[PDB]
DNA sequence: GCCGCGTCAGA
DNA sequence: TCTGACGCGGC
């Protein structure tokens, strides 16, 4: 049955554990993302990727809103992307966000 | 963590900041503004303030609040009195020194080009020091039971005036009681220059 | 029971302890419990004591 | 009146909880997916009873 | 040869092995050459008079430290400067001070010869000679630093001439600045700083002697002698390079790779060669061997584990492991811990129980578990230092509920007192005295008011709701 | 508008790396064996990365709401949320500059195209097998000339000074620094102007494009060789303890510990004025360690742990099906 | 080799920017699907594949 | 615990509002009123320049608006106008000093009855030009301070000072060059605050 | 101008 | 396994 609502997250990626060993939970496949793109349900795809998995600020805010019942959405950034930028930053190549007026 | 301070030679506030750092006993890197490349010196501050100090995420170029920020950042023995009333009085005294000290140093430094004009300023300064002579007596460094930031402010003026060839100890009126004591503090005795000389320079 | 230190309780928690005169435990409990949805009876129990004591 | 009280009542599987769950899920959609999502048709949304 | 082989060890060994092995007679000749070079350098260094005065001043500082020791049957013993050269040392120092004063006042040659002979009688190996060379070298280095600073300040500012180096190079006159006033480099603050630096240079010269040229030639002679000694030492070391590889063979799987072990052995050999003397007749290999062995053991202990472990702790653990290996084979029984404590130099029982506790190296997270559901240890580890969202949510409800309760109770004075004493949204958590000053009255009344507020809030209507959180 | 609409990737200068690093690590110490707390200058050192606990100094002397931004004099650790440790970065000083592994082994290597010389000869110069003349002098020998050690000695005897033939990373960096883009591009185009690209000219097309791209970027060519390397934050490489009284350790931590100690040994050897052959061996070992850390096994057999499994490089984590781009991002 | 989108915009920029300016002459080429994907302008999309 | 005040003075009005937030015992005394000439003479004896507003206490007497505000904050544990974090406090102090020098001095100069038309026009134009920048900086600082601590229940002195400056601009009849509806609505909301109304009426 | 040997990189 | 691409060394 493997029923899970809220579970502990991986320390390195802040992401849910899998296989039902502790709280388990179902990983979302890349192919499933392609099917979502074919559907055109961007709102479902954007929410699942950030608040549902690695958004630390989003998950707490989402839980408070669900308990409150009021409607609000916060998806500033995904932590995995920041971890990837830090890994690239350690190497000589530099990656940073920028604003282009051109 | 690592903190560095940028200072300009012959600046009273820069000396005050160095003395405060010595009292705080926090290890810091001191870099002369002149040694840095001129374009690089302009880059750090567009306005160009010689005494600012350096931090990884923050920079302060304001001397008026710089001493207060240095005191708040470090929880080491404070330069301000514990008693609320003394703390309030000390701030007013600091404002009094800051509000009208331009004539004492700036006017003599640039305005008094004539040797007689420097001499005319010196007599008035001596009379003002004599008037200040009838003031606090027997205070350890000022109107406080413990060493205070205001005492640090006096040290910068004393060294700057001495560099101006105006040295008064027994001719400065009855302020000799605290002038000798102020030099006693290790941080204050850093104004100017066989084994001892080499070790001291190191 | 496993001990804990440096609890650093927040001020609201401190006020709650003061209102009910509730002390803060320096120890925590980590007992072994059967997982939910599992029911059974204890047929056998095994215990091993310390060595040199 | 409290999150902890609600969790404790939920733990005991109180009878009133089932009716509230039925009201909450009455008009709420759910997504069913399979391990091999070859095409978008594989993922679909149904109303749970 | 140059085959493009990637591995460094093969490339390094080919260069190291090229030098042929040297017989004992060659080693003795190299040692004699190094000794003669060292004697020549010491004779040149002791020639200058100021060095003797500096030595007397350093001994006077040691005397002041000895006086400090008494304040806290024999004079305090400090012999760091002189090793195997304290009553005899003190008497020799007193004779030296009086003789040095007499030589400075009147004697030209005889007193100097007597002082040189007494110094030759004094015996020093490497550290003291190095200190004397630094004493001559340090003043010149400081003067050079001052000259560099003056050149940097004036050269860029004074028209940036650069090419006209000789005129600026005249030093200590401090009279070119007045002519430069007509010319460029009109920096009055810079001029004052330069005059101060030149004044410092003149003071340094007065303490040491005359112009820079007096010390520059001495530094050049010292450098030439040091270069000769260094060449002799390098020639001796290159032949003995293989010794570290030979010693390194015994430890190849102690958790340190061969290259680092070889580097540690080379570091041990270089330090060992300088100390050994040819006066006693023995092979240098054993003197080098002890130093190489000590260096290798120390390196293995220092970098043996990812977590640093004390060398003394590691050696006791090694002794215990050897004793356990001997007991298990001789009597079969694996532990016999009481028997193990029966015949050991450790002389502790608690230490063995705590000593073996750190016997496990940290596991690698990425390490595979065979199939194990095709899973790895690193993924299993979970964050335990961060509050979970359910943990975050409950705290928010409790904090919000308390503020409503405070408003529902006292009109304003009790709520204000409760916030100030406990501190809610209050930066300093002000004490009772501050709250009493805030009203300007009721300095002790504040505690009574807080007690009344606590009694009122302890009633069941508010107490029961908040009881669930605790 | 408070939103970043664009993303750009550029080479990082040494000054930029220094700005990124909040602290400098001199000794490779991770944790005290008796007590699981940060070392004073360790890679897990609390002062540079940050406080383990929120608003708590490592000593714990400063533990109250009254001081939040205050820094304890007793310890370097600042009072702040523990989350800062993850985003906090550190830098390690290098006594000798190390050429980047990715550019040298680009296949096509960028450094080889820029120097217009074979990759094997550059590797030989890097290993110290050959000597390259940095300064042409009045001597006939070309600047891009490889000289054998006996040949180098003969050239020094015949000409003495007036020419420089340094070896290792420093010589390559000096050659990159002393290059004029404007002079090289105009001559290269002139070869292009006489277009004979049936065979020889086809290779020259890439060099002109590379030079133009470098000029447009404004990035220094010598930047490819790194004089200093930044250190990844501790949370990205956790040493947290696990059941059985054991601590899981990341592969990156072992490489970082080895590199720091090797650099310290090299500095000590330079201070002692030890023999040149030993110094060359230390320089080669440090270069190999840096290459292994960025990506192990790229040009050599990969270093392995007691388990014998090859260690995971930083490049390995970002790439592959198990790689970060496709494993966790999707 | 150059992108068709880049050529058309560059041709358009010089198409009426001053006069005709001989903006461009091009012949279409055929590439493998993997070769086309790696040739994509966005580095992140190419890097992920 | 007596504060000397002069009517039609921006600094005195701000000090009175700060005391009203404290709700302490403030014995306001008007130097201008002839009803208390002797008290004004005593203020002149205590203070050399008779600067207003002057806060008077038995232990000590202080002058200067910034010093008076800092002393009031030390004296009262009532909700603070300063941030808990030291860097934030330093930034707030620098912002207050800049606002006081750029606008307060111009307001004091305009207060004099011997003003020249050209000087008054230039001062008004500069104040209108910098008002938008000052308001934007204050809003940004307030948001940053709020992010660090939630539900702190701490009132920011800088926002109150900006509201007082806007009220004086309205009283002078000067025109504010803002085309944004949001800015006007926010300024109106700040003017509508209940505690501010008690001093204004 | 080319045969024939080679690296890499994904399955 | 393999495919190719890309190579780049022999002549
Ligand atoms: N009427 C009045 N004016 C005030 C008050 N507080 C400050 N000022 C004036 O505002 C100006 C700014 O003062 P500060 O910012 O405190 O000092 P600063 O000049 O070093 O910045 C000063 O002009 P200044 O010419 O620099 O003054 P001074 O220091 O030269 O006497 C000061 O006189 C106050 O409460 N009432
Ligand atoms: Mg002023
Ligand atoms: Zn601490």
């Amino acid at each position: 049955m493997h029923a899970r609502s809220t579970g502990s997250y991986s320390l390195v990626t802040q992401q849910p554990l899998g296989g039902k060993a502790q709280f388990g939970g179902q990983r979302f496949g890349e192919m499933e993302v392609w099917a979502l793109q074919a559907y055109g349900a961007a709102y479902t795809l954007r929410e699942m990727l950030t608040v549902k998995s690695d958004d630390i600020a989003g998950r707490s805010k989402m839980y408070k809103n669900i308990v409150d019942g009021k409607l609000t959405m916060n998806v500033d950034v995904p932590e995995s992307f920041n971890v990837l930028r830090n890994e690239v930053r350690a190497l000589g190549i530099d990656m940073d966000f920028d604003y282009s007026s051109e | 963590m690592k903190v560095t301070l940028y200072t300009t030679k012959y600046c009273p506030y820069s000396l005050r900041a160095r003395i405060a750092l010595a009292e705080k006993k926090m290890s810091t890197d001191i870099v002369e503004a002149g040694d840095l490349e001129p374009a690089m010196i302009k880059k750090i501050t567009p306005n160009g303030v010689f005494p600012v100090l350096m931090e990884k995420d923050y920079s302060i170029n304001n001397r008026k609040a710089l001493l207060i920020y240095i005191d708040e950042r470090f929880p080491a023995p404070s330069l301000l009195p514990n008693v609320v009333n003394e703390r309030i009085k000390i701030r007013l005294s600091l404002d009094k020194i800051d509000n009208e000290w331009y004539p004492v140093l700036d006017q003599i430094r640039k305005h008094r080009s004539d040797q007689k004009m420097l001499e005319s300023m010196f007599k008035d300064l001596k009379e003002s020091l004599l008037a200040m002579e009838k003031a606090f007596t027997g205070s350890e460094f000022f109107i406080s039971s413990g060493f205070t930031l205001a005492d640090c402010y006096i040290a910068a003026l004393i060294i700057c005036l001495e560099a101006e060839g105006f040295i008064i100890d027994d001719e400065y009126g009855a302020i000799y009681e605290y002038k000798k004591r102020l030099f006693a503090r290790d941080s204050v005795k850093k104004a100017n220059i066989l084994l001892k000389t080499l070790r001291t320079h190191r | 029971i496993t001990p804990k230190a440096e609890q650093q309780l927040t001020p609201e928690e401190r006020l709650l302890r003061a209102i009910f005169n509730e002390k803060a435990s320096n120890v925590v409990d980590s007992s072994l419990r059967m997982p939910s949805g599992t029911s059974g009876t204890v047929i056998n129990v095994q215990v091993f004591e310390n060595d040199k004591g | 009146t409290t999150i902890k009280q609600a969790k404790r009542m939920v733990e005991l599987e109180e009878a009133v909880v089932w009716d509230i769950l039925e009201t909450v899920i009455n008009e709420h959609p759910v997504l069913l997916n399979r391990a091999p999502t070859l095409h978008r048709l594989g993922i679909q949304a149904f109303e749970p009873r | 040869l140059k085959g493009k082989t990637s591995d460094p060890i093969r490339m390094y060994m080919r260069e190291m092995g090229i030098v042929d092995l040297l017989d004992k007679k060659g080693e003795t000749d190299i040692a004699i050459r190094i000794e003669e070079g060292t004697t020549e350098v010491f004779s040149t260094i002791l020639s200058y008079p100021i060095v003797i005065k500096t030595y007397i001043e350093r001994f006077r500082e040691l005397e002041e430290k000895a006086i400090d020791y008494m304040n806290s049957e024999n004079e305090p013993v400090a012999r760091y400067i002189r090793f195997n050269e304290t009553q005899r040392a003190y008497e020799f120092f007193t004779n030296l001070e009086k003789m040095f004063e007499e030589y400075q006042d009147k004697p030209n040659k005889k007193l100097y010869t007597k002082i040189v002979k007494e110094f030759d009688n004094l015996r020093l190996s490497t550290s003291h000679l190095q200190k004397l060379v630094d004493y001559i070298r340090l003043p010149y280095a400081r003067v050079k630093e001052f000259e560099r600073k003056i050149l940097r300040l004036c050269v860029e500012r004074s028209k940036t001439p650069r090419q006209e180096f000789i005129k600026v190079y005249k030093v200590g006159s401090l009279e070119w600045l007045e002519p430069l006033t007509k010319k460029y480099k009109f920096t009055e603050n810079t001029i004052r700083e330069i005059k101060n630096l030149t004044k410092q240079i003149n003071q340094f010269q007065i303490l040491m002697m005359m112009d820079i040229e007096e010390l520059k030639q001495v530094n050049l002679e010292i450098s030439r002698s040091e270069a000769k000694i260094t060449q002799a030492k390098k020639e001796m070391i290159e032949a003995n390079l293989r010794l570290v590889v030979s010693e390194a063979k015994k430890y190849t799987n102690r958790g340190l790779h061969f290259l680092d072990i070889i580097q540690e052995g080379n570091i041990g050999l270089m330090k060992a060669v300088d100390k050994f003397d040819y006066r006693k007749g023995f092979k240098f290999s054993t003197y080098a061997t002890w130093w190489i062995r000590q260096a290798i053991t120390r390196s293995i202990a220092d970098q043996a584990r990812t977590i640093r472990v004390p060398v003394h702790m590691i050696e006791t653990i090694n002794k215990v492991n050897r004793i356990k290996r001997q007991i298990l084979q001789e009597k079969g029984r694996e532990a016999t811990e009481e028997e193990i404590i029966e015949h050991t130099p450790n002389m502790s029982k608690e230490k063995l129980k705590k000593i073996l506790n750190i016997s496990h190296t940290p596991i690698s997270m990425e390490s595979p578990i065979g199939d194990d559901e095709d899973s790895t240890v690193g993924d299993f580890i979970e964050d335990k230092n961060n509050y979970s969202p359910i943990e975050a949510a409950n705290l928010e409800n409790l904090r919000e509920a308390i503020k409503e309760l405070i408003e529902t109770g006292l009109t304003e004075r009790e709520a204000k007192v409760l916030m100030m004493r406990f501190g809610i949204g209050m930066n300093t958590d002000h004490t009772l005295e501050e709250v009493g000053k805030q009203f300007n009255v009721t300095r002790e009344r504040i505690r009574q008011i807080e007690a009344k507020a606590l009694r009122k809030l302890k009633h069941p209507s508010r107490s029961a709701f908040l009881k669930t959180f605790l | 508008s408070k939103k970043f609409d664009i993303i750009k990737i550029s080479l990082a200068s040494p000054e930029v790396i220094r700005s990124w690093s909040h602290g400098e690590v001199k000794k490779p110490e991770t944790i005290n064996y008796r007590t699981f707390k940060p070392e004073r200058d360790g890679l897990f050192c609390a002062k540079i990365f940050g406080p383990i606990k929120d608003y708590e100094c490592l000593c714990g002397k400063y533990k109250r709401l009254k001081h939040r931004g205050v820094v304890c004099e007793r310890c370097g650790v600042e009072v702040e949320q523990a989350k800062v440790r993850r985003e906090r970065m550190g830098h390690i000083d290098l006594v000798c500059p190390v050429v980047h592994i990715w550019y040298l082994k680009s296949l096509p290597s960028r450094i080889g195209l820029f120097l217009d010389m074979p990759l094997k000869n550059v590797e030989k110069v890097l290993y110290f097998e050959s000597y390259i003349v940095t300064d042409p002098g009045m001597t006939p020998l070309e600047k891009k000339q490889l000289l054998t050690d006996e040949e180098y000695a003969e050239a020094l005897e015949n000409y003495g000074y007036e020419f420089e033939a340094s070896m290792g990373a420093e010589a390559i960096r000096d050659l990159l620094a002393d290059t004029d883009i404007e002079s090289e591009i105009e001559l290269l185009q002139a070869e292009c102007e006489e277009s004979k690209s049936t065979a020889k000219k086809e290779k020259a097309i890439k060099r002109l494009r590379l030079l133009e791209t470098f000029q447009a970027s404004g990035n220094k060519p010598e930047w490819m060789v790194m004089t200093v390397l930044p250190v990844l934050p501790p949370d990205l490489r956790p040493l947290v303890p696990i059941e059985g009284g054991r601590f899981a350790t990341s592969d990156l931590n072992d490489l970082y510990r080895r590199v720091i100690n090797r650099n310290n040994r090299l500095k000590k050897l330079l201070d002692l004025n030890a023999p040149d052959i030993i110094v060359r061996n230390e320089k080669r070992m440090l270069q190999e360690a840096v290459d292994a850390l960025l990506d192990n096994g790229r040009r050599g057999r990969a270093v392995t742990g007691s388990n014998k499994r090859p260690l995971k490089s930083l490049a390995d984590m970002i790439k592959g099906k198990q790689g970060r781009f496709r494993q966790n991002l999707l | 080799d150059e992108s068709i989108e880049l050529v058309r915009i560059l041709e358009e920029n010089d198409k009426l920017r001053k006069q005709g300016k001989k903006e461009v002459e091009y012949e279409l080429v055929l590439m493998g699907i993997t070769r086309s994907s790696l040739s994509t302008e966005s580095f992140l999309s190419a890097a992920s594949f | 615990m007596l504060l000397y005040t002069k009517k039609d003075d921006i600094y005195s009005d701000i000090v009175r509002m700060i005391l009203l937030i404290k709700g302490a015992n403030a014995k306001i005394v008007d130097v201008s009123k002839e009803e208390n000439s002797k008290h004004l003479e005593e203020l002149n004896i205590i203070t050399p320049n008779g600067n207003i507003p002057t806060l008077s206490t038995d232990d000590f007497a202080v002058y200067r608006l910034s010093v008076i505000i800092e002393a009031i904050e030390d004296l009262y544990p009532f909700p603070p106008m300063f941030p808990v974090f030291p860097k934030q406090r330093a930034n707030a102090r620098i912002l207050l000093e800049y606002v006081n020098k750029t606008f307060l001095q111009n307001i004091i100069k305009l207060q004099s009855p011997d003003l020249d038309e050209k000087q008054a026009n230039e001062i008004k134009m500069l104040m209108q030009r910098d008002i938008i920048s000052t308001y934007k900086k204050i809003v940004s600082e307030r948001e940053v301070n709020a992010e660090s601590n939630p539900d702190a229940q701490n009132i920011n002195v800088l926002t109150l000072i900006i509201t007082f400056v806007f009220y004086y601009f309205i009283k002078l009849k000067i025109s504010i060059p803002t085309k944004d509806k949001n800015i006007i609505k926010e300024i109106k909301e700040l003017l509508s605050e209940p505690n501010f109304i008690k001093t204004i009426k």
